[PDB]
């Protein structure tokens, strides 16, 4: 996306034009959580072993 | 034992906007899986002590 | 005015190094206790900075301007009163000029008719041009006071100028501090942004001279000309917003 | 909160234990819009309504800054033929604020008027006028054929067909030099291997759509490169401290609590960024003060209850939030 | 040996009480 | 290079298919009275199939 701020997307663009760029920013923040929580399951398995 | 963390999807993904909370429900239970995964770590870290 | 000096003798192009110097503020955004990576046109560290000296030995070369330069001038009696920018150096194209009449700084973009080797002459008169027309830009700065009194001796201060062309805009970054070059590290505050929009392929150095253009004499000063490369610096920010360290990535 | 356990777990009954439910929601009270006091309107009628204009190869760039814009003739009222915007929403023109604007006034006939867009290919779209991909602004056209036309044709406005290579955008061609294909010198005039690029327009009222002249004014907006002094007639309210409120600060929006900054800041600083690159501090536009931004709605809600076969009493744990200061 | 919604969960058994079992 | 011709209604087409035609020596020489066309440059015809 052009900017990472969610107030700089929806207030600067059309509501058809915002929902493409907002859904790229949510899915990139979902993939940052899917790298985080999967890493917390692997590294706690070495602690519990 | 290790450090027990919890990550909310409301404050992390969204910048406190009404459009981000409405489009989060189209992705559904993706944050239902992540909150139950960090809960199941934090039960087993208390069983290690 | 049009008659140049017969007392000048051109020196050689000796070289020296810039230790950590040449690091400015890339933006006005305050950050605290972080490490930022900035990709912009930067000077390489431990490079060759061309050593110039003005003392009957006068050195005023014509140097090309590609992307951006650094001007680090080490003075006492404040000999350099101005700068000349431009491409073809006549009235066919536009040119940029900095005129300091010691009341303010007058920066105008007009059609400038230059001489063969124009010079500057308290103030007797300042004429770098015969005539001018077609003026698209005028600027009047803040008032200050400087001294044209000639002195010879050790050099107690350091003045560093950043003149760059970024996206058609001409930005000026400068910092003055007291101290043939000293080492150290500092940062350069923003001053003024000039929306010029004119390309510059060459530059030359103005010198203001005094008497006790033929019989004009001068004191002692030195000034440096740097170059820029597309390199990446690391920038350390403190709690007060002052850069205390800079690391170039590709040198070591 | 017994039924908040049933809502989050999607179950009819309650199992005995401790369950994480939700987080705090703090509703904002007021809205703060800050814009400086400028009694001068912007000269948009000088570029639109003037008698004589320039050509497509060399235009007149008018820098307009430090004023209050009037968008009511470009949005609500329609004197003009078409409204074409690309990166800017046309309803949101009065919302967002920019530093300056560069107006490009040129007259293009109606056959060639479809080549004005970023990334085209044509006679004007290669050797005359281009737009970059990051260009920000709008295109405004109006039909001039009842005024600027002529029966025998108007040859005063000019255009240039030929160039040796593709011209960079935001650049005017003032060159009178004859295009030279071969090794024959032109000596200022046309001849063998010398073509004359400068032509004249076809404008007559009697013919069709491609002979109709159009006055095209293209605005160029500059966003976040500088402080923004130019936008529409937005009002101004007082600053509210120690309250969670909505922000509009020079077009930038947010939600937080304004507190006093104790640090030493730049006088030219508009705003500043945190470790996550969001705005935690911003300078006030009207007077010189920098107020910090501290966000609201923090902390979780945890419930402790026995199940539905035992008791309905719910103990609620507020985690990390001091309850001396303080869900429906 | 923050404001984005990141909460650190405290442990159940404090470090004074770990030495009481020790 | 043809000596003969026809009139404006008598015109005979020349079928050009499956061959390599050289237009490149004519654009670098050009003893041409007037060439005028719309939207397609005549100097850009040399590199296109």
């Amino acid at each position: 996306a052009i900017s990472s701020v969610l107030n700089d997307i929806f207030s600067r663009l059309d509501p058809p034009e915002a929902e493409v760029q907002i859904d790229r920013l949510i899915t990139g923040r979902l993939q940052s959580l899917q790298t985080y929580v999967t890493q917390q399951l692997i590294r706690a398995a070495e602690i519990r072993a | 034992s290790m450090t027990k963390t919890s990550v909310d999807c409301t404050m992390y993904i969204c910048g406190d906007s009404t459009e981000c909370s409405n489009l989060l429900l189209q992705y559904g239970s993706f944050c239902t899986q992540l909150k139950r995964a960090l809960t199941g770590i934090a039960v087993e870290q208390d069983k290690n002590t | 005015q049009c008659v140049n000096l017969t007392t000048r003798t051109q020196l050689p192009p000796a070289y020296t190094n810039s230790f950590t110097r040449g690091v400015y503020y890339p933006d006005k955004v305050f950050r605290s206790s972080v490490l930022h990576s900035t990709q912009d046109l930067f000077l390489p560290f431990f490079s060759n900075v061309t050593w110039f000296h003005v003392i009957k030995r006068f050195d005023n070369p014509v140097l090309p301007f590609n992307d951006g330069v650094y001007f680090a001038s080490i003075e006492k009696s404040n000999i350099i009163r101005g700068w000349i920018f431009g491409t073809t150096l006549d009235s066919k194209t536009q040119s940029l000029l900095i005129v300091n009449n010691a009341t303010n700084v007058v920066i105008k973009v007009c059609e400038f008719q230059f001489c063969n080797d124009p010079f500057l002459d308290m103030e007797s008169e300042f004429r770098v041009y015969s005539s001018a027309n077609n003026c698209t830009f005028e600027y009047v700065s803040q008032p200050f006071l400087m001294d044209l009194e000639g002195k010879q001796g050790n050099f107690k201060n350091l003045r560093e100028f950043v003149f760059k062309n970024i996206d058609g805009y001409f930005k000026i970054y400068s910092k003055h501090t007291p101290i043939d070059l000293p080492q150290g590290f500092s940062a350069l505050e923003p001053l003024v942004d000039l929306p010029i929009g004119i390309n510059i392929t060459r530059f030359q150095t103005l010198l203001a001279l005094h008497r006790s253009s033929s019989g004009w004499t001068a004191g002692a000063a030195a000034y440096y000309v740097g170059y820029l490369q597309p390199r990446t610096f690391l920038l350390k920010y403190n709690e007060n917003g002052t850069i205390t360290d800079a690391v170039d990535c590709a040198l070591d | 909160p017994l039924s908040e356990t049933k809502c989050t777990l999607k179950s009819f009954t309650v199992e005995k234990g401790i369950y994480q439910t939700s987080n705090f929601r703090v509703q904002p009270t007021e809205s703060i819009v800050r814009f400086p006091n400028i009694t001068n309107l912007c000269p948009f009628d000088e570029v639109f309504n003037a008698t004589r204009f320039a050509s497509v190869y060399a235009w007149n760039r008018k820098r307009i800054s430090n004023c209050v814009a009037d968008y009511s003739v470009l949005y609500n009222l329609a004197p003009f033929f078409t409204f074409k915007c690309y990166g800017v929403s046309p309803t949101k023109l009065n919302d967002l604020c920019f530093t300056n604007v560069y107006a490009d006034s040129f007259v293009i006939r109606g056959d060639e008027v479809r080549q004005i867009a970023p990334g085209q290919t044509g006679n004007i779209a290669d050797y005359n006028y281009k737009l970059p991909d990051d260009f920000t602004g709008c295109v405004i056209a109006w039909n001039s054929n009842k005024l600027d036309s002529k029966v025998s044709g108007n040859y005063n406005y000019l255009y240039r067909l030929f160039r040796k290579s593709n011209l960079k955008p935001f650049e005017r061609d003032i060159s009178t030099e004859i295009y030279q294909a071969g090794n024959k010198p032109c000596n200022g005039v046309a001849g063998f291997n010398c073509y004359f690029p400068l032509r004249s327009y076809s404008f007559r009222p009697t013919y069709g759509v491609g002979h109709q002249p159009y006055r095209v004014v293209v605005l160029s907006f500059e966003l976040l490169h500088a402080p923004a002094t130019v936008c529409g007639p937005k009002k101004s309210t007082n600053l509210v401290k120690n309250k969670c409120v909505n922000f509009n600060f020079n077009g930038l929006k947010g939600t937080g609590v304004l507190t006093e900054s104790n640090k030493k800041f730049l006088p030219f600083q508009q705003f500043g960024r945190d470790i996550a690159d969001t705005t935690d501090a911003v300078r006030d536009p009207q007077t010189l003060e920098i107020l910090d931004i501290t966000p609201c709605s923090f902390g979780g809600v945890s419930v402790i209850t026995p199940g539905t076969n035992t008791s309905n009493q719910v103990a609620v744990l507020y985690q990390g939030v001091n309850c001396t200061e303080v869900p429906t | 040996t923050k404001f984005k919604g990141l909460t650190v969960l405290p442990p159940l058994l404090t470090d004074e009480m770990i030495a009481q079992y020790t």
